[PDB]
RNA sequence: CACCUCGAUGUCGGCUCGUCGCAUCCUGGGGCUGAAGAAGGUCCCAAGGGUUGGGCUGUUCGCCCAUUAAAGCGGCACGCGAGCUGGGUUCAGAACGUCGUGAGACAGUUCGGUCUCUAUCCGCCACGGGCGCAGGAGGCUUGAGGGGGGCUCUUCCUAGUA
RNA sequence: AUAACCGCUGAAAGCAUCUAAGCGGGAAGCCCGCCCCAAGAUGAGGCCUCCCACGGCGUCAAGCCGGUAAGGACCCGGGAA
């Protein structure tokens, strides 16, 4: 008896609110969603997961003094090319990155790890293209 | 933010107030605005500004009589002006009064493969004493085992020149509208007959 | 012992409205909005306005007094709440006034124009003494401070913008 | 100490080219002063940029001349010899002092004394070719993200006023 | 927008306190601004303007072969490239 393995199945689309939701807590879920690990036909080597849309990405809450104290770094190949960026500035400049970045780091690494990240459309505030479905959830 | 295209003509001195004034005569010919593109269908504001007329129809089908005054498409419509909305039609040298500073963007003369020392003003080696085939060489380019590599921007020999260069805050010594001439004093990049674009200064903006 | 926290403000020709996040006072001299901790419930009784804290935690007590006072000032505010003195000493030092704007010459190679922010009103009863009128009080104390901060007292002798008070030394 | 390296990890100093740290030499901002002013002292913030030319010695260092806003301290295999130098050290010649009967010996001295055309990979400076960007073309562009730059003195007015 | 720091308002702690809630000033530094690169930014963006929707095959999935169109190379005269 060989273990069952799904065929091309269904490209699902799911909508999430973000506003008021912590961040990592939300990221956790969005990740598990990204790689259909809720689906009972989960498969590690294929990418049979939901496409996730997220709105109100800028009203992500966050505890402690993270707005000032938490910093995102970026190293250019150059000398002294290590840039330091605090939450505040990010949100005020490029929200939807703060959450995109929290999910990128929670998806596995690899060519398949990527792609799963591609199946994630984060947007500032509300609104977005509504071509597919979007069974909103919590 | 008035801008205009033109060709570096030459250099010469002027004499004013019993003082020699070294200037660079640029011809800023009439520039037929051929497109505008606003935050409507573009997201910013500028002015396609076709220059030299020419073109005995070496113009092929990509021509734009769309915007009426194409007056036989020009050789180099290239380059807008960004945040400039002209006197409606045709921009000329009239946008500049003697006494205004301007920023000239040009294409610096090319020098091809230029060595460190010229490219970068390195001191090179000694021409005598120890010497030995390293007179115009860059010397050391690193350390030892750590980092064990060369920095990302290490100044080395390579192509140098023939690039975008903008000499800033140049005085407008004079303007001669009769012939579309404009006199700035000094250091406009590129060779004569090369194309330049003259803009408002950024000291005030 | 006996804490400027749970005593009670007052009324008299002025209104009070409790929102879950703040309170609006308003009176014969304008209106003020007082942002207050979402915790801590302010109640409007008869001709008073108590403030009570949820717990007794060293952190709720701290927010208690604060809140009480923070409101009371808003009440004094809408029925005369300005003031803050400002006596300019020193020889060549004099304070004029240009319309709404206050111009004072206090020893620089120039005079300083201190145009006033909204809500604030400037008066110069005699050229060597100023007063800052307002409803806020946080704004009054600020603007009053700023104006004086233009360098001033602390020196080696009576020269510069003083408050009414503060003597000085050598 | 003796852990990788003795079927080799070239050793001082200079030159060249840097880059980083800040326990800051200058410049910016501060608190205290036994801070009248000007000028200092001392501590705090601050690494953006700057941080001179000579005499002596192989020297590093240091002393000295003339300046300066200042003449900063360190790390990078006491950064850098498949980049240069080769004065020093550190083979073979020779000499002095010294030691040894001697051959010879000296972190003692002296004069001399072979520094090896070809870059495979990584890295770096440049410049292309290919394919991709799901119709194919010619123009004009947005800027995510990078990089460059960032120094300072004197005099004058204020005012010979506080 | 901040550092040291200077303050406003202000409790805990009646007084007082620049701070614990708040706010204001405040560095040659930080983020923008200037200059240059830059859509392989596979997240490959945009705008304008051109040619068009062939012939057989692939009977269906994406394709295969020719001519072609707008254009583009080849070749040649040259160039402060
Ligand atoms: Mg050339
Ligand atoms: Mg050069
Ligand atoms: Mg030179
Ligand atoms: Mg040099
Ligand atoms: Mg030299
Ligand atoms: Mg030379
Ligand atoms: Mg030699
Ligand atoms: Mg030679
Ligand atoms: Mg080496
Ligand atoms: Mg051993
Ligand atoms: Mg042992
Ligand atoms: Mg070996
Ligand atoms: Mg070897
Ligand atoms: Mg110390
Ligand atoms: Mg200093
Ligand atoms: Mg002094
Ligand atoms: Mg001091
Ligand atoms: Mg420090
Ligand atoms: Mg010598
Ligand atoms: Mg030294
Ligand atoms: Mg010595
Ligand atoms: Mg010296
Ligand atoms: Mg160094
Ligand atoms: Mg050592
Ligand atoms: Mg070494
Ligand atoms: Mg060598
Ligand atoms: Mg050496
Ligand atoms: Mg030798
Ligand atoms: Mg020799
Ligand atoms: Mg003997
Ligand atoms: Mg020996
Ligand atoms: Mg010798
Ligand atoms: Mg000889
Ligand atoms: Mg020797
Ligand atoms: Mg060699
Ligand atoms: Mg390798
Ligand atoms: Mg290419
Ligand atoms: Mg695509
Ligand atoms: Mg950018
Ligand atoms: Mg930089
Ligand atoms: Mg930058
Ligand atoms: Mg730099
Ligand atoms: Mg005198
Ligand atoms: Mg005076
Ligand atoms: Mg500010
Ligand atoms: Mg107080
Ligand atoms: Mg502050
Ligand atoms: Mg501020
Ligand atoms: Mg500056
Ligand atoms: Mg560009
Ligand atoms: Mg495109
Ligand atoms: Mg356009």
């Amino acid at each position: 008896m060989k273990t069952y393995v799904p065929k091309q199945v269904e490209p699902r689309w799911v909508l999430i609110d973000a506003e008021g939701k912590t961040l990592g807590r939300l990221a956790t879920k969005i990740a598990t969603l990204l790689r259909g690990k809720h689906r009972p036909d989960w498969t590690p080597n294929v990418a049979m997961g939901d496409f996730v849309v997220v709105v109100n990405a800028d009203k992500i809450r966050v505890t402690g003094k993270k707005l000032e104290q938490k910093i995102y770094t970026r190293y250019s190949g150059y000398p002294g090319g290590l840039k330091k960026i605090p939450l505040e500035k990010m949100l005020a400049t490029h929200p939807e990155r703060v959450l995109e970045h929290a999910v990128k780091g929670m998806l596995p690494k690899g060519p398949l790890g990527r792609r799963l990240f591609k199946r994630l459309k984060v947007y500032a505030g509300p609104d977005h293209p509504h071509q597919a479905q979007r069974p909103e959830k919590l | 933010m008035k801008g205009i295209l033109g060709v570096k003509v030459g250099m010469t001195r002027i004499f004013r107030d019993d003082r020699a004034v070294p200037v660079t005569v640029i011809l800023a010919g009439p520039c037929p605005v051929v497109q505008r593109r606003t935050p409507e269908k573009d997201g910013y504001t500028a002015v396609q500004l076709g220059f030299l007329p020419q073109n005995p129809k070496r113009v092929n089908r990509p021509l734009k009589g769309h915007f009426a005054k194409a007056g036989v498409e020009p050789v180099r419509i290239l380059r807008e002006i960004r945040d400039f909305n002209p006197e409606g039609d045709t921009v000329t040298v009239e946008i500049f009064k003697p006494g205004e500073r301007v920023d000239v963007t040009g294409t610096s003369k090319g020098r091809g493969f230029a060595g460190v020392m010229k490219r970068w003003n390195f001191a090179g080696g000694p021409d005598s004493h120890g010497a030995h085939k390293i007179h115009r060489h860059p010397g050391s380019i690193g350390n030892r085992k750590t980092p064990g590599r060369v920095y990302k921007g290490k100044k080395m020999a390579g192509h140098y020149g023939a690039e975008r260069v903008t000499v800033m805050n140049l005085e407008v010594v004079d303007v001669i509208p009769e012939e579309n001439l404009l006199l700035v004093k000094g250091a406009v990049p590129g060779p004569n007959g090369g194309l330049v674009i003259v803009r408002e200064t950024k000291k005030a903006a | 012992s006996r804490i400027g926290r749970l005593p009670i403000p007052v009324p008299k020709g002025v209104s009070v409205e409790v929102a879950p996040g703040r309170v609006k006072v308003k009176g014969p001299k304008g209106e003020l909005e007082v942002p207050v901790s979402p915790e801590m419930r302010v109640v409007v009784e008869e001709g008073v306005v108590r403030v009570e804290r949820p717990s007794d935690e060293r952190r709720h007590k701290s927010l208690h007094g604060l809140t009480r006072t923070l409101i009371a000032n808003a009440v004094k505010g809408v029925s005369e709440g300005y003031s803050k003195e400002l006596l300019i000493k020193g020889i060549g030092y004099r304070a004029r006034l240009v319309g709404r704007a206050l111009e004072l010459t206090v020893g620089f190679s120039h005079p300083v124009v201190v145009e006033p922010p909204e809500g604030i009103t400037f008066e110069v009863p005699e050229p060597t003494r100023v007063r800052v009128s307002g409803i806020d009080k946080q704004k009054v104390g600020q603007v009053a401070a700023n104006i004086r901060a233009i360098r001033k007292p602390s020196a080696y002798h009576e020269k510069g913008i003083y408050y009414a008070g503060e003597p000085v030394r050598l």
